[PDB]
């Protein structure tokens, strides 16, 4: 479809690679009693491969010459949740930390020794602070508006 | 790392099979185990006890420049 | 006297030791050079026969004696030519010699004409003709 | 104040040691340490060991500035005793050293003169492009 | 007199001072300004000499840390003895110990790691160890599980008793100076009491209990049929038919006719065919024979009343030829100082640890244990590495006390004081005997590679063109065979296999023990061994001695132990405290324990171990290429190596792969080390002063300024890092390998 | 020699002059400061290099410099 | 008890319960999802 | 032994 690659639901290349993970699992399996704890591992290792390759070919991706799947950070409409998607949500809660951190240290500038709470944490005050950054876009962008972000 | 990157693209251009390197690239055992090793077995056999052949001065050389990269430290 | 570097013992100061150290022909101060440096290039030849002789790379032909000869004459030639550039290099030919002039009892007596230019170049000499003879001797008791 | 000198001083208790003296004594130069000590007691030498210093006007040979101050430091530190070393030649040239103005350096004493002043902060010295081509330096103006 | 002297409540206990930290030095405990207070407050943590200067505060310090490490030994051994019992094979293995792999740790199923539960055998998964607990366990006597479990809770209990009783004695009963400095009931109680009563005890255990379960399991019956071992206390009828001496009772030990019990107190030596191993009669006699010993040596030093001897009198009163006066101030030095005593002992216990290993792959003490490769060549490894580490500690130590805590005025020793006043022999011979031993020993391989480049094998320094044989330890090997025969009419047969002569051992297909033979090739890694050793003695000898002070710094001992260095003057003074010289030392220290341990396993791999068929013949795993291809460098990288790394880098999607990314990481922390010994610290300061720069820009400035690490710090750091790497990649190559073709 | 420098940012708290391990400083009488006393560096011959002058004092930056130069052998330290 | 407390806010001790807290969330996820190489939700 | 190696696996 893509820089000549193949849809996962078709191509024979995962098949075949399924089915030599599925056959080297079972010859592992028959050494064992049925009935045994063993048994029942391999049988749960079993399940979780052909729920895993079922997974990967409903959702769409796109196998390789290979048979490997391959990600798409191009920008297009069909791979909105391979890396565009989960990335922002990254930035998000990496806003999240950085901006608690610096509301933390802001908090205990005022004091004459900010050391001694720099290096023994206080939870009362870090507690309040914690919640704040939910909402972190909309303070940092309205600080950024005001002017108070960057020091003078 | 660039001449690293080179060499075993073109030797496995060279070679025939372009496969080995798409599939064996994408980790670092895959360089430790499929370039290094995998193209040192007629190096190292320079010479040796049983007797010699016409790459034995490649050898030795491999071996004085470890000795002189061991000195340097 | 304690606070000179250095320390009395039973092997630095002893009879034998002091003896056998005082006549070897390095060491003697009232004989010219030239016989002294003949002495040791005959020793030293003699004793560098053997090695090359002995481990050489044609050790097992028929031609071992000739080979290792030739070596230990080459060695000897190297080490006289080092022998006369370290003599160009420290004395100067006009300045008097620098041998101490006194001795343990502290009676004065005259300085080793050694080290001076002349001195060491008879000396060099007397070696470069000791060691070839030495070595021309060491072949010949060998092999006939 | 003058000089002093050291005619016949006797010398402490030693055994001996291979960290004495060495050819440059003969050929450069050495120093001698002179003190006084109230009591015999032992002491530690800078060369290495113990050694016993005698009862009186006490005097050593050493091969380097150092190691003379370090053991007078040591013995005005802990045994509350004056020193002064001096620096021989092998012509017997002797150059007094230690409190030339008989005072020690620490403690400040009129009619000594200023040596290597320089009138600014360390920052107003000129670059380097301004002192190319010619024999002075920057720090030397 | 010998006296019991305590101080009540010394400390309170308190969680006030636990609040702020750095209590034990005022300049930590000011306050933080920089990073650095940080890296501070760790290493001063343990300096009790420092914080300090009364001699009792120090002991009484040193008293409660060894209760707290003996609790945590004892931690660690019930959680040993209850993954034994829990998450483990042993009964599976005890039936079979020959087709069943050990293995005592299960991985949980989380991510996909389950792929590490491989298949040891006897109808379990999990991960195999090589830490030899199985044959403790068996020769112990255990067969089952609950017993595991009460030792498992015994240890949990001996360890709180532990815990408690070190607290006790730190902040209730405190014992006094003069307590600790009587040394004469301390050797004597360490020496009848711990030493003699404990292996009396043990040689009891393997008499009642170990040897009747054992000749049971041997004799071929199911583990779940064998009686209980009370039985055997308890019933004398089964002793009797096992052994008739027992019926007799102990009337025969009171008559002295003790020859009624050489049934299980015997002398015969050797291995045991059955196990491979050593008879057990043997070991319970030496037991013992070494109990009566102590016993008997326990009794020297007077202590509390008129016999005995003072260790005094026996120090000032030895007049020799070439000593002298000598050793009279020695006491007071050895009784005043902790670091001497530091220093001597752990050299001690590290040329102990090394004869341990020596003797232990030698001579297999427990059943079943020399036809388990990856068992012995972990035991090896691990224990060399122990004993390495320890011999270089002793010297620092050494160095520790030499700076801080010699003054020769109010303690004088004559020995010492002649030791420091001729350094410079000592040094130069030193010298001059590492140069010239390294010149020979590594010439003589850079020969061999240069004529075998050049297609002449005919000159080498081989078995076939020059021969350089080791015809002392040859000489020594014939005595020990012709031994037996006549010098040790009692002896039944060799004490080891390994002298030449005598027969294979073989257990279940495999080869248990045979002849080493030597060599060329033997006798070039003596020597390169020796070099090595006097190359790390002159390092650390030459710290010791010159810590005090040198012809360059002639008041280094003002400065310290450690420090840095004096400064840029002198043409340059880096490095020159003690401390540094002991940084220096332990890279030597791993060169020569690594050529060590890969010269054990190629040559047991090679020419010792291996497989027997029902013909006769033994097949060796490498096929006996020591002898010939060791001889040169070339043959050192290519045959051993490259060839057996094929094993650990070919284990990626099996049960080994844990083993490959080992491999890989420790490169990866080699590699990371070398950044921290090459730099230095301005460059990173200057880095720092920049992004500080950026942080402050945005507000986000922290109170304690960042600071680059000090020069010691950074020295540290990059030692440490490259030990720990190269000690990682031998640990994953050596299990790869042995646990793959053994 | 070396080169040792003295700026007039110095306050004369004379432990450059303790520091010192060859006897090169002295102090001599001054008054630009409190203290009235300044630092003077005539043994420069002496001086062998080693910086614990500039190690011990206090100042926005140091008030003695030492600019290393030309060796010899008093200068490097040499016993023999 | 506020000695006990301040000690169990210093860094160390703080910083190894959230690392532990958020090693158990990061677990308990992948437990209960077990693997994914895409967001599927949108 | 399959019991122990079940341990592992209760949930
Ligand atoms: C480190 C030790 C070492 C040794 C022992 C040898 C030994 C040998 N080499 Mg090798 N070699 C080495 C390292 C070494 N090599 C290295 C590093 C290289 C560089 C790659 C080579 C490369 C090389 C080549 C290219 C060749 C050899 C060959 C040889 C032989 C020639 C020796 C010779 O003639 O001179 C011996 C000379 C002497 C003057 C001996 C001096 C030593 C005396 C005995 C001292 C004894 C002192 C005294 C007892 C002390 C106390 C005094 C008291 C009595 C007063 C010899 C068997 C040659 C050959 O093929 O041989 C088969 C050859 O062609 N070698
Ligand atoms: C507390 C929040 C915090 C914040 C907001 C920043 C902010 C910034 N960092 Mg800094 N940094 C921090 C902590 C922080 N840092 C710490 C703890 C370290 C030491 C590991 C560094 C070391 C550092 C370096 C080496 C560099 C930056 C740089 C940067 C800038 C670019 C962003 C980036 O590259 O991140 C880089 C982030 C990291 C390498 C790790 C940060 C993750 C920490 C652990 C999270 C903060 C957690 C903290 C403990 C929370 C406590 C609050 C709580 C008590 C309530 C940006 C201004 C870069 C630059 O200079 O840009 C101009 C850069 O070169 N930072
Ligand atoms: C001496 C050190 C020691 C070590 C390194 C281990 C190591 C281990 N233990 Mg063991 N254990 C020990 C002593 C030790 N134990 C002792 C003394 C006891 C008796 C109380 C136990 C009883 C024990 C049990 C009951 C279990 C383990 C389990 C485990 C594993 C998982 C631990 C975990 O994830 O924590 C969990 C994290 C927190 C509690 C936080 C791990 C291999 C687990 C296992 O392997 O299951 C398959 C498990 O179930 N251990
Ligand atoms: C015969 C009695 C006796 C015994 C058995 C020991 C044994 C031991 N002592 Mg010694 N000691 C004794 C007398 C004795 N001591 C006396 C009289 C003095 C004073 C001069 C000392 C001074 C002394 C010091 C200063 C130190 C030791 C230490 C040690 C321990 C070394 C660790 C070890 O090797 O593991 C062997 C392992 C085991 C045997 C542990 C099992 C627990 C044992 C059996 C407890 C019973 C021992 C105890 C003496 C009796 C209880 C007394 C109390 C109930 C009233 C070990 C417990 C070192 C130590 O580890 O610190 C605690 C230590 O620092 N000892
Ligand atoms: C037998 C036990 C023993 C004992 C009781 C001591 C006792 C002492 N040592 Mg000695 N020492 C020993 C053995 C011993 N040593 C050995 C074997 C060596 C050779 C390496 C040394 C070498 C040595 C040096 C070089 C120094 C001392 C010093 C000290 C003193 C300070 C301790 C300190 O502050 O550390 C507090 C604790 C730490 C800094 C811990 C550091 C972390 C270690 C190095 C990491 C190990 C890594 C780990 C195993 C890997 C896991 C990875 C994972 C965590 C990710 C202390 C009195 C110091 C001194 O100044 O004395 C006055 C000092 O400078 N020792
Ligand atoms: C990797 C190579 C390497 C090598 C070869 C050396 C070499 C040596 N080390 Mg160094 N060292 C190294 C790495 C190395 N080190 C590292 C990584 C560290 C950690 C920082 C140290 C730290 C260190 C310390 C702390 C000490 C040494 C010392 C020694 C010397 C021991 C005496 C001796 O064996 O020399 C003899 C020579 C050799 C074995 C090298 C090979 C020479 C062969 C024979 C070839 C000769 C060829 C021929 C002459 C060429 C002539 C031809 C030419 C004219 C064209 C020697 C110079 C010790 C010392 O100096 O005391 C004596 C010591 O104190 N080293
Ligand atoms: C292969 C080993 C190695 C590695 C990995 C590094 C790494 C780095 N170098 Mg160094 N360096 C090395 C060798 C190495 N160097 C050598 C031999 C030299 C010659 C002296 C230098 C000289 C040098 C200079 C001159 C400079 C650097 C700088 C840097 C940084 C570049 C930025 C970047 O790559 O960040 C990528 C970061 C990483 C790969 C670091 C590893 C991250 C770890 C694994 C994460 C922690 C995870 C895990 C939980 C660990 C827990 C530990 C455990 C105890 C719990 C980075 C830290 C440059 C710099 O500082 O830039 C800011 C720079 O100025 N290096
Ligand atoms: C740190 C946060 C944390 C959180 C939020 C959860 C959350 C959960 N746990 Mg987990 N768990 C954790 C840490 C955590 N666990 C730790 C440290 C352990 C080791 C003791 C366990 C062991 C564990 C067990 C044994 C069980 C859960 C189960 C569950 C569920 C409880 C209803 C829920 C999914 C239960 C479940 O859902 O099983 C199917 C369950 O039985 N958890
Ligand atoms: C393993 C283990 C354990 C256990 C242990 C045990 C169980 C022990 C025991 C022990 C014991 C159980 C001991 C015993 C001992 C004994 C003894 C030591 C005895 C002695 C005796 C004697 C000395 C005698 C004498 C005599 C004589 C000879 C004559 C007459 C008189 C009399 C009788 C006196 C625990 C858990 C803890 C921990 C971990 C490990
Ligand atoms: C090396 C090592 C180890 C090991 C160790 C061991 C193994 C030990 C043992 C030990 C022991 C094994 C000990 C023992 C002890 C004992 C004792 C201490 C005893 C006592 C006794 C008594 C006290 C008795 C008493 C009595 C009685 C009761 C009766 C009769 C009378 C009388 C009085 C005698 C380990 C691995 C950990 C690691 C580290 C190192
Ligand atoms: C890298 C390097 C540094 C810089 C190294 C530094 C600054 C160490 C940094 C350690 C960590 C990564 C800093 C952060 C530690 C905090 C505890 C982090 C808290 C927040 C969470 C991550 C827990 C030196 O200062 C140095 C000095 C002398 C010789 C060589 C070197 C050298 O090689």
């Amino acid at each position: 479809d893509i820089s000549g690659l193949t849809p996962c639901k078709d191509s024979k290349q995962f098949a075949k690679r399924e089915k030599q993970q599925i056959k080297k699992l079972e010859s592992s399996l028959k050494l064992y009693a049925p009935e045994s704890a063993p048994a029942l591992a391999l049988n749960a290792q079993i399940e979780k491969t052909k729920r895993r390759f079922d997974n990967y070919g409903k959702y769409g991706l796109l196998c390789g010459s290979d048979g490997l799947p391959h990600l798409i950070v191009n920008g297009d409409q069909r791979h909105w949740g391979e890396f565009i998607t989960p990335g922002i949500l990254f930035l998000y809660i990496a806003g999240w930390i950085g901006w608690v951190g610096r509301s933390y240290l802001i908090a205990i500038s005022g004091e004459k020794k900010p050391a001694m709470k720099e290096i023994i944490i206080d939870v009362p005050l870090a507690s309040r602070i914690i919640f704040r950054g939910f909402i972190w876009p909309v303070a940092a962008y309205r600080e950024f508006l005001n002017g108070d972000l960057i020091a003078k | 790392w660039v001449t690293f990157y080179w060499h075993w693209k073109h030797i496995t251009l060279w070679q025939g099979n372009v496969s080995q390197f798409n599939e064996s690239s994408t980790y670092l055992m895959g360089w430790l185990r499929d370039y290094l090793w995998l193209n040192s077995s007629q190096l190292i056999n320079g010479y040796n006890p049983f007797g010699m052949n016409s790459l034995s001065v490649w050898a030795w050389m491999f071996l004085f420049g470890h000795l002189v990269w061991a000195t340097g430290f | 006297d304690p606070f000179i570097g250095s320390l009395e013992t039973p092997v630095t100061s002893s009879p034998l030791i002091a003896w056998y150290l005082s006549n070897l022909p390095g060491y003697r101060t009232a004989v010219n050079p030239l016989l002294r440096g003949v002495e040791v290039g005959l020793a030293h030849g003699f004793f560098l026969v053997g090695p090359f002789v002995k481990a050489g790379p044609l050790r097992n032909t028929a031609y071992a004696g000739s080979a290792g000869s030739l070596a230990a004459a080459g060695l000897v030639v190297i080490l006289s030519m080092c022998l006369t550039i370290y003599g160009i290099s420290s004395f100067k030919e006009g300045e008097p010699s620098i041998a101490p002039s006194l001795t343990l009892t502290g009676r004065k007596k005259q300085p080793d004409q050694l080290q001076t230019a002349d001195g060491w170049a008879k000396f060099t000499g007397g070696f470069f003709f000791g060691g070839i003879s030495g070595v021309t001797w060491a072949y010949f008791l060998l092999y006939v | 104040t003058p000089p002093q000198l050291d005619p016949n001083t006797p010398s402490p208790i030693f055994a001996g040691s291979t960290g004495g003296l060495l050819r440059k004594a003969q050929v450069e130069e050495f120093y001698v340490i002179t003190w006084n000590s109230p009591k015999e007691q032992i002491f530690e030498m800078p060369t290495g060991g113990a050694a016993i210093m005698r009862e009186g006007p006490n005097l050593l040979k050493l091969a380097r500035k150092e190691q003379c101050l370090a053991l007078g430091t040591r013995l005005r530190s802990k045994y509350k005793i004056t020193y002064q070393f001096y620096r021989v030649f092998p012509n017997g040239e002797v150059q007094y050293l230690h409190p030339k103005d008989g005072v020690y350096p620490e403690k400040a004493n009129p009619g000594r003169e200023g040596v290597g002043l320089n009138m600014r902060s360390i920052g107003k010295n000129v670059s380097p492009i301004e002192v190319k081509f010619t024999g002075k330096q920057s720090y030397d103006l | 007199e010998v006296k019991i002297l305590v101080d009540r409540d010394p400390i309170k206990t308190s969680f006030e001072e636990w609040a702020k930290p750095g209590h034990f030095s005022r300049t930590i405990a000011k306050g933080p300004d920089t990073t650095t207070w940080i890296w501070n407050l760790h290493a001063d943590a343990h300096d009790f000499d420092s914080h300090t200067s009364d001699l009792e505060e120090i002991s009484r310090k040193v008293f409660s840390a060894h209760f707290g490490q003996l609790s945590i030994i004892f931690l660690w051994l019930s959680g040993m003895y209850f993954h034994g019992a829990r998450f483990s094979n042993y009964e599976a293995w005890l039936s079979d110990p020959t087709h069943i792999g050990p293995s005592a740790q299960v991985v949980w199923s989380i991510v996909g790691q389950e792929i590490l539960n491989g298949d040891v055998g006897g109808g379990f998964r999990g991960i195999q160890i090589t830490s030899g607990f199985f044959q403790i366990w068996r020769a112990s006597g255990i067969t089952s599980e609950l017993q595991l479990y009460c030792t498992a809770i015994g240890g949990l209990v001996f360890a709180a008793l532990m815990l408690f009783a070190g607290w006790f004695h730190y902040h209730k009963a405190a014992p006094k100076l003069a307590w600790f400095q009587d040394v004469e009931s301390m050797l004597n109680h360490h020496l009848a009491g711990l030493l003699g009563l404990g292996s009396l005890s043990w040689a009891g255990h393997q008499v009642h209990v170990s040897l009747p379960i054992n000749q049971f399991l041997n004799a071929g019956v199911d583990p779940k049929e064998i009686p209980l071992p009370h039985e055997f206390i308890l019933n004398r009828d089964l002793l009797a038919q096992l052994y008739p001496s027992f019926a007799e009772g102990a009337t025969p030990f009171f008559t002295l006719n003790w020859s009624k019990y050489a049934e299980f107190l015997t002398f015969r030596g050797g291995l045991d065919p059955v196990t491979g191993g050593l008879w057990l009669t043997d070991i319970a006699h030496h037991h013992l024979a070494i109990a009566i010993l102590f016993l008997i040596a326990g009794h020297m030093y007077r202590t509390n009343w008129g016999i005995g001897h003072g260790i005094k009198d026996i120090l000032e009163a030895h007049k020799g030829p070439f000593t002298g006066q000598g050793h009279k101030g020695l006491y007071e030095i050895l009784t005043t100082s902790w670091h001497a005593q530091l220093s001597i002992n752990l050299a001690m216990l590290g040329s102990l640890t090394i004869v341990v290993a020596h003797h232990m792959y030698s001579m297999p003490p427990y059943p079943y244990l020399a036809t388990d490769y990856g068992t012995q060549l972990s035991l090896f490894t691990h224990h060399m590495w122990i004993g390495g580490f320890l011999i270089v500690g002793a010297a620092a130590h050494a160095a520790i006390f030499m700076v801080r805590d010699y003054d020769p005025t109010t303690r004088y020793n004559d020995l010492l004081d002649r030791v420091l006043r001729h350094r410079d022999a000592i040094i130069s011979h030193l010298n001059w005997v590492c140069i010239f031993l390294g010149f020979h020993s590594f010439g003589l391989y850079i020969h061999n590679d240069t004529m075998s480049a050049l297609g002449r094998p005919q000159d080498m320094f081989s078995d076939t063109a020059i021969q350089l044989q080791p015809v002392f330890a040859q000489w020594i090997q014939n005595t020990h065979a012709l031994a037996p025969g006549t010098t040790a009419p009692g002896a039944t047969t060799s004490t080891s296999l390994t002298w030449g002569g005598g027969d294979l051992v073989a257990v279940g297909g495999k080869v248990a023990l045979l002849p080493i033979p030597l060599g060329t090739a033997d006798f070039l890694v003596h020597h390169i061994h020796a070099f090595t050793i006097h190359v790390t003695v002159l390092i650390l000898l030459k710290g010791v001695l010159f810590a005090r002070s040198s012809r360059l710094i002639p008041d280094k001992a003002n400065l310290g132990f450690r420090f840095p260095c004096d400064g840029p003057g002198r043409g340059g003074t880096c490095q020159v405290s003690a401390w540094d010289h002991v940084f220096l030392g332990l890279f030597w220290m791993y060169n020569a324990i690594s050529v060590v341990i890969f010269h054990f396993s190629w040559k047991m791999q090679s020419d010792v171990w291996g497989s027997i068929s029902d013909q006769g013949v033994v097949t060796h795993i490498t096929g006996g290429n020591f002898a010939q291809s060791s001889i040169t460098i070339n043959g050192w990288l290519r045959d051993f190596l490259w060839a057996q790394a094929s094993q650990v880098i070919q284990s990626y999607g099996s049960s080994l792969s844990a083993y490959g990314l080992f491999f890989l990481g420790a490169h990866f922390v080699w590699a990371f080390s070398l950044m921290f010994l090459f730099s230095g610290r301005g460059y990173w300061q200057e880095l720092i002063e920049s992004i500080v720069w950026a942080h402050n820009k945005l507000k986000v400035a922290p109170a304690t300024q960042p600071r680059a690490l000090s020069i010691v710090q950074g020295r540290a750091v990059g030692v440490t890092h490259y030990l720990l790497g190269g000690i990682a990649t031998t640990w994953a190559f050596f299990l790869a390998r042995i646990i793959a073709v053994g | 020699s070396h080169s040792v420098k003295i700026y007039d940012t110095c306050i004369g708290c004379t432990q450059c002059v303790r520091a010192c391990p060859t006897d090169v400083l002295e102090m001599i009488p001054w008054d630009g400061c409190k203290a009235k006393q300044i630092a003077s560096a005539p043994r420069t011959e002496d001086c062998v290099g080693c910086k614990r002058c500039e190690s011990a004092c206090p100042t926005d930056f140091l008030s003695v410099r030492v600019y290393l130069w030309h060796e010899t052998t008093r200068s490097m330290g040499l016993a023999y | 008890m506020r000695d006990l407390k301040t000690y169990l806010s210093v860094a160390p001790v703080i910083s190894t319960l959230w690392f532990a807290a958020l090693a158990g969330l990061l677990i308990e996820i992948n437990r209960l999802f077990p693997d994914a190489l895409i967001f599927p939700f949108f | 032994s399959g019991a122990n190696f079940a341990r592992a696996f209760t949930v």
